[PDB]
């Protein structure tokens, strides 16, 4: 710590001590159903971008590694998460939205993006946490005469809020002349059909898009993956994993009066203080494992190699293990220095009126007032 | 179908520091927490409606209140246009279940259905309806009211019952049916909430009411 | 036409607060001290003049 | 967190100089208290007779009844300043209580 | 009357409470919880968010140490004045006016 | 700018403690002037005979 | 003769001028004007530049406040000396040599 | 120091209770309970 | 955002903008008619309770 080979007389603050965890505990909800991701990615027809479906996925075990076998896509474009870690962490509700767009409009399916599709057909929130999947469908959603079954909206009196749908087809009024159900010179139909032909370029080819939206953790968790659970231990320093909330600490029964809609508890520094077990409805505190500071009391290296250790702020009942002498101090507790009834001038200050010195008793480190 | 609406008699009263809800599902104890959300402002102008009903606006969230011991009030209707054209919520209580439907009921295609547990049983019934990001949240609280006329003095935090993923547009609302109710409108406000040692919100401070509360915030 | 830098300071969030004691009050304090040490000596500092 | 420590090791010696500054402040506080109060070479004590020409000094001389030999004015000044305990006597042991 | 020592206690409490409350900030990251960042993202993106949190907490701790150094200098000047007053008022008789 | 204010909200309490430090300096200046000049308790004035 | 008070004026004047002039720096972003950044880029691509400007302006404000605190400590020491000279040289007669 | 709203000026002179600005202080007084400003 | 005022600044015919010390625009030229306008910030201040 001093980056030197000679140490002078005094007390020096070395590295801290920690108590290491014993085992790891995983706690996941008692859920055995399987999520129907196959019927989302394998359908005969997808809906248009103005009438996109929204499938609710809940109360099942989700395996996200089978999505790659279901559809031929390059990447798995996620915002707020990663495609690798989706099998470990878990949510409350999952939402799947499937539609068909053009190739130029795939970049508009993104948070904070505007355009035609983003303003009139499908808007994503700025705080979006979820994964967008897009793959080419020129072999299934195209015809040599031109596929006309996919439509999109061009005209609207305002923009669209995130996650809204527009179904009604009223004639747009672009001028001061009223339409009254007549598509005149200043009136146009708001829906226009996609033109999908196999001879078009790759930027105009149809693309099938599935967007998965995740609700992180506010409700009791219903969509959690295939990670197995472990029995709950208490009054021991262990690793814990509560519905994707990982950590290290000591769990114990609590007197916290949780209201029935509350599943977490936080501290002033925004860390989890109490948790509810997802299998049995009980409240557990989370206390970090025992720690403190370690100080080294020494004379000069040219004098002796003997040493005393002060564990500051730590009762020696909590100290696991270093000499044969143990003394209790208000500044911590002392190991390796014996206590005498005499009083001297202060040589090495420890604290709270306690000093230490090195002298003949042959020679040893003593502590005194 | 008929009409049978019995006009609408309006009056105005004071909110009296009412309409506070839990902003999240996180337990907090012995801490002052600042939250920016859609709150009913303190000492606001709320409207009292009597019926011994044209379309009311939905202005960024609705605080609803009722002091009806006789138990005639039973439901709410949401949406934009009450017909078989535009999507509209249909919260009806049958004293056992809450049926929630989006398309139409003709008020004597479909995307969502729901069923629930009974909401209800000298009492005050408070409700907060909020529509953010394709969701629809309902907060509620019952209170053993005394001194029958007007809203009481004090605090009563509104615990959430249901969060409903509807995903449609709301601009107008109606009420199912002597019958008197209070309507106020929420505003984007910053509040300073006080949690006691048991985790219950006891006091609050509205940071935009007067210079003293801005100093407190 | 000659742009003042104090306006650019004020427009960008930087304000200057006035002192609590004005120059007239500081001059009155100085005059009281000087009149006391002329007409009494060191007696006004230890008590009555 | 091991990953946070491994990325924190690339920022240099900010932690060591912050620790050095805090240790210098902590030693300087004890130096200040020693250079203010420890100005006498011998611990003098008053004779048991308590007549000093009519002057009393009962309120500033220590009371031997209390375990801490403080005077009445010293006890007043200690009671008025609401000084926190500042985690001296085993603050982790106090934090282990299920409260 | 004892507002100076009460201010000494209150500043030392308030700086530590500010340092604890500063850990809830995100500093541009996705979350202020370090384990949530490590659970949500893979290695490179979590390293980016970890670097943002490390820089923010390092800046906060440096600000705390600088304010502690300035306050320690002020306290040392006051302790030097108190030592001078112990030497001259108590151990002797002073001819200096208003000392 | 509203977007800059929303991004500045994520940095915690730097802007409050800077304000606290400057407020302490501003109070200390008035304390300095009052400690130097306001030593006399009464406003003595000279007689007209000079 | 009155160079010290002119320096007291000039230090604060040049500190405020430097604080105003520090708003012209880009700090690695594409522009020093915030409205041009918001007008040129979309939200995701402009939040990085806004964060860079925020960090640069925050660091300049930290530097100004730290320098003001150090100068305030120096002015407080000079004001304490002036108060002592008011108490001793003006309100009495001093035997201290060259005070 | 600027514009003061809510405290009414008096032609008296007391010790400073709450400092405001260039020789102006404010206080809370009985002679109805009210907030006043003075030199 | 600001207040536009008709100015007496002597803009050269090749100049379209005028900028400040803190890298902010003080004067602008109207694109449709050849007119120079001062841009000042709206009324602001600090509130003490
Ligand atoms: C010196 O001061 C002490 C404390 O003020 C005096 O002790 C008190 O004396 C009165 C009556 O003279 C008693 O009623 C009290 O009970 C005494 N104790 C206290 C704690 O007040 C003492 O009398 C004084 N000395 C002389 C010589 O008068
Ligand atoms: C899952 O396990 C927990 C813990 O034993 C139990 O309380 C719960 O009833 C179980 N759920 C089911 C559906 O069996
Ligand atoms: C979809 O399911 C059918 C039968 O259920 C199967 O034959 C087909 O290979 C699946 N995939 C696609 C892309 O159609
Ligand atoms: C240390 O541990 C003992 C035994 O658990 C306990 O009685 C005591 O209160 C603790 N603290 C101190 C300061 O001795
Ligand atoms: C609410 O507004 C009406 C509108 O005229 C007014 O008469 C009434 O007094 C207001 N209520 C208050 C201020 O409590
Ligand atoms: C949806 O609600 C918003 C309210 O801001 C309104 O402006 C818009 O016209 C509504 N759209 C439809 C289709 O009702
Ligand atoms: C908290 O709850 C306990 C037991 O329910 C009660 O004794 C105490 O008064 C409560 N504290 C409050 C309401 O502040």
């Amino acid at each position: 710590t001093l980056k030197s080979f000679t140490v002078e007389k005094g007390i020096y603050q070395t590295s801290n001590f920690r108590v290491q965890p014993t085992e790891s505990i995983v706690r996941f909800p008692n859920i055995t159903n399987l999520c129907p991701f196959h019927e989302v990615f394998n359908a005969t027809t997808f809906a248009s971008v103005y009438a996109w479906n929204r499938k609710r996925i809940s109360n099942c075990v989700a395996d996200y590694s089978v999505i790659y076998n279901f559809a031929p896509f390059f990447a798995f474009k996620c915002y707020g998460v990663s495609p690798t870690k989706l099998n470990d962490l878990c949510f409350t509700n999952v939402y799947a939205d499937s539609f068909v767009i053009r190739g130029n409009e795939v970049s508009q399916i993104a948070p904070g993006q505007t355009g035609n599709i983003a303003d009139y057909n499908y808007k994503l929130p700025d705080d979006f946490t979820g994964c967008v999947i897009a793959w080419n469908s020129n072999k299934l959603d195209s015809k040599p005469s031109g596929n006309y079954n996919y439509l999109y909206r061009l005209f609207r009196k305002s923009k669209l809020k995130p996650f809204e749908r527009d179904i009604s087809t009223e004639i747009y009024q672009a001028g001061n002349r009223p339409c009254n159900g007549v598509a005149g010179p200043n009136c146009y139909s708001p829906l226009q059909s996609y033109g999908f032909r196999p001879t078009y370029g790759v930027g105009h080819q149809p693309y099938r898009v599935v967007v998965l939206s995740f609700e992180l953790l506010h409700a009791p968790a219903t969509v959690c993956g295939p990670k197995k659970s472990t029995n709950l231990v208490k009054n021991k320093c262990v690793n814990f994993n509560f519905n994707g909330l990982t950590g290290t600490g000591v769990l114990t029964e609590s007197n916290k009066k949780f209201l029935p809609f509350q599943q977490f508890g936080r501290d002033i520094a925004d860390t989890t203080d109490a948790v509810r077990d997802p299998q049995t409805l009980e409240i557990l505190d989370i206390t970090p494992c025992s720690f403190g500071g370690v100080s080294v009391i020494t004379p000069g290296t040219n004098t002796s190699n003997q040493v005393a250790v002060l564990y500051q702020g730590v009762n020696c009942t909590e100290v696991p293990v270093t000499g044969s002498n143990v003394f209790q101090t208000r500044a911590g507790c002392l190991i390796g220095a014996e206590y005498v009834n005499n009083s001297y001038e202060c040589d090495i200050p420890i604290g709270a009126g306690i000093c230490a010195s090195y002298q003949t008793q042959s020679q040893s480190i003593i502590a005194y007032t | 179908q008929c009409v049978n609406l019995i006009t609408r008699t309006q009056s105005y009263t004071n909110s009296f520091t009412r309409g506070v809800y839990y902003p999240d599902k996180v337990f907090r104890s012995s801490v002052l927490h600042s939250t920016q959300d859609l709150f009913l402002p303190f000492f606001s102008n709320v409207t009292w409606f009597h019926a011994i009903n044209p379309a009311l606006p939905f202005n960024d969230g609705v605080y609803f209140a009722s002091t009806e011991k006789s138990n005639i009030i039973r439901g709410w209707i949401f949406g934009t246009t009450l017909d078989s054209k535009t999507q509209s919520l249909l919260i009806v209580n049958n004293a056992t279940n809450v049926v929630i439907k989006v398309c139409e009921f003709q008020f004597c295609n479909c995307t969502f259905e729901y069923v629930s547990q009974p909401f209800l049983m000298k009492n005050l019934r408070e409700f907060v309806f909020k529509n953010i990001d394709g969701y629809f949240k309902i907060y509620s609280k019952h209170t053993p009211i005394n001194l029958e006329r007007d809203l009481p003095q004090g605090f009563s935090a509104l615990e959430p019952l249901v969060d409903l993923p509807i995903g449609i547009n709301i601009t107008r609302f109606q009420t199912l049916l002597a019958a008197a109710y209070y309507v106020g409108y929420l505003q984007p406000r910053t509040f300073l909430l006080k949690y006691n040692e048991n985790g219950t919100i006891t006091d609050a401070v509205d940071c935009a009411l007067d210079p003293l509360s801005e100093t407190k915030c | 036409a000659a742009r003042d830098l104090i306006c650019a300071q004020k427009f960008n969030g930087l304000t200057v607060l006035p002192p609590l004691l004005t120059d007239e009050m500081i001059a009155q304090y100085t005059s009281a001290l000087l009149a006391g040490t002329i007409t009494s000596g060191w007696t006004f500092g230890a008590g009555a003049a | 967190s091991t990953e946070c420590s491994n990325l924190l090791l690339q920022y240099g010696s900010f932690c060591t100089q912050l620790k050095r500054a805090l240790t210098g402040i902590a030693v300087e506080q004890d130096k200040n208290t020693q250079e203010v109060f420890a100005q006498v070479k011998q611990i003098y004590k008053t004779p048991p007779i308590k007549y000093f020409g009519g002057f009393n000094f009962s309120q500033i001389l220590p009371d031997p009844s209390k375990p801490s030999k403080r005077s009445f004015i010293e006890d007043l000044l200690f009671n008025k300043v609401t000084l926190a305990d500042a985690g001296f006597i085993k603050q982790y042991g106090d934090c282990l209580g299920d409260i | 009357a004892l507002g100076k020592l009460q201010d000494v206690v209150n500043h030392n409490a308030q700086a530590l409470n500010t340092l604890v409350k500063q850990l809830s900030s995100k500093f541009g990251a996705i979350s202020s919880v370090l384990n949530d960042i490590l659970s949500r993202l893979d290695k490179v993106e979590a390293e980016v968010q970890i670097d943002r949190l490390i820089t923010g907490r390092l800046q906060s701790l440096q600000t705390y140490v600088t304010q502690q150094l300035i306050r320690a200098a002020e306290i040392r000047a006051s302790a030097n004045l108190a030592a001078t007053k112990m030497s001259e008022c108590v151990l002797g008789q002073s001819k200096r006016v208003d000392f």
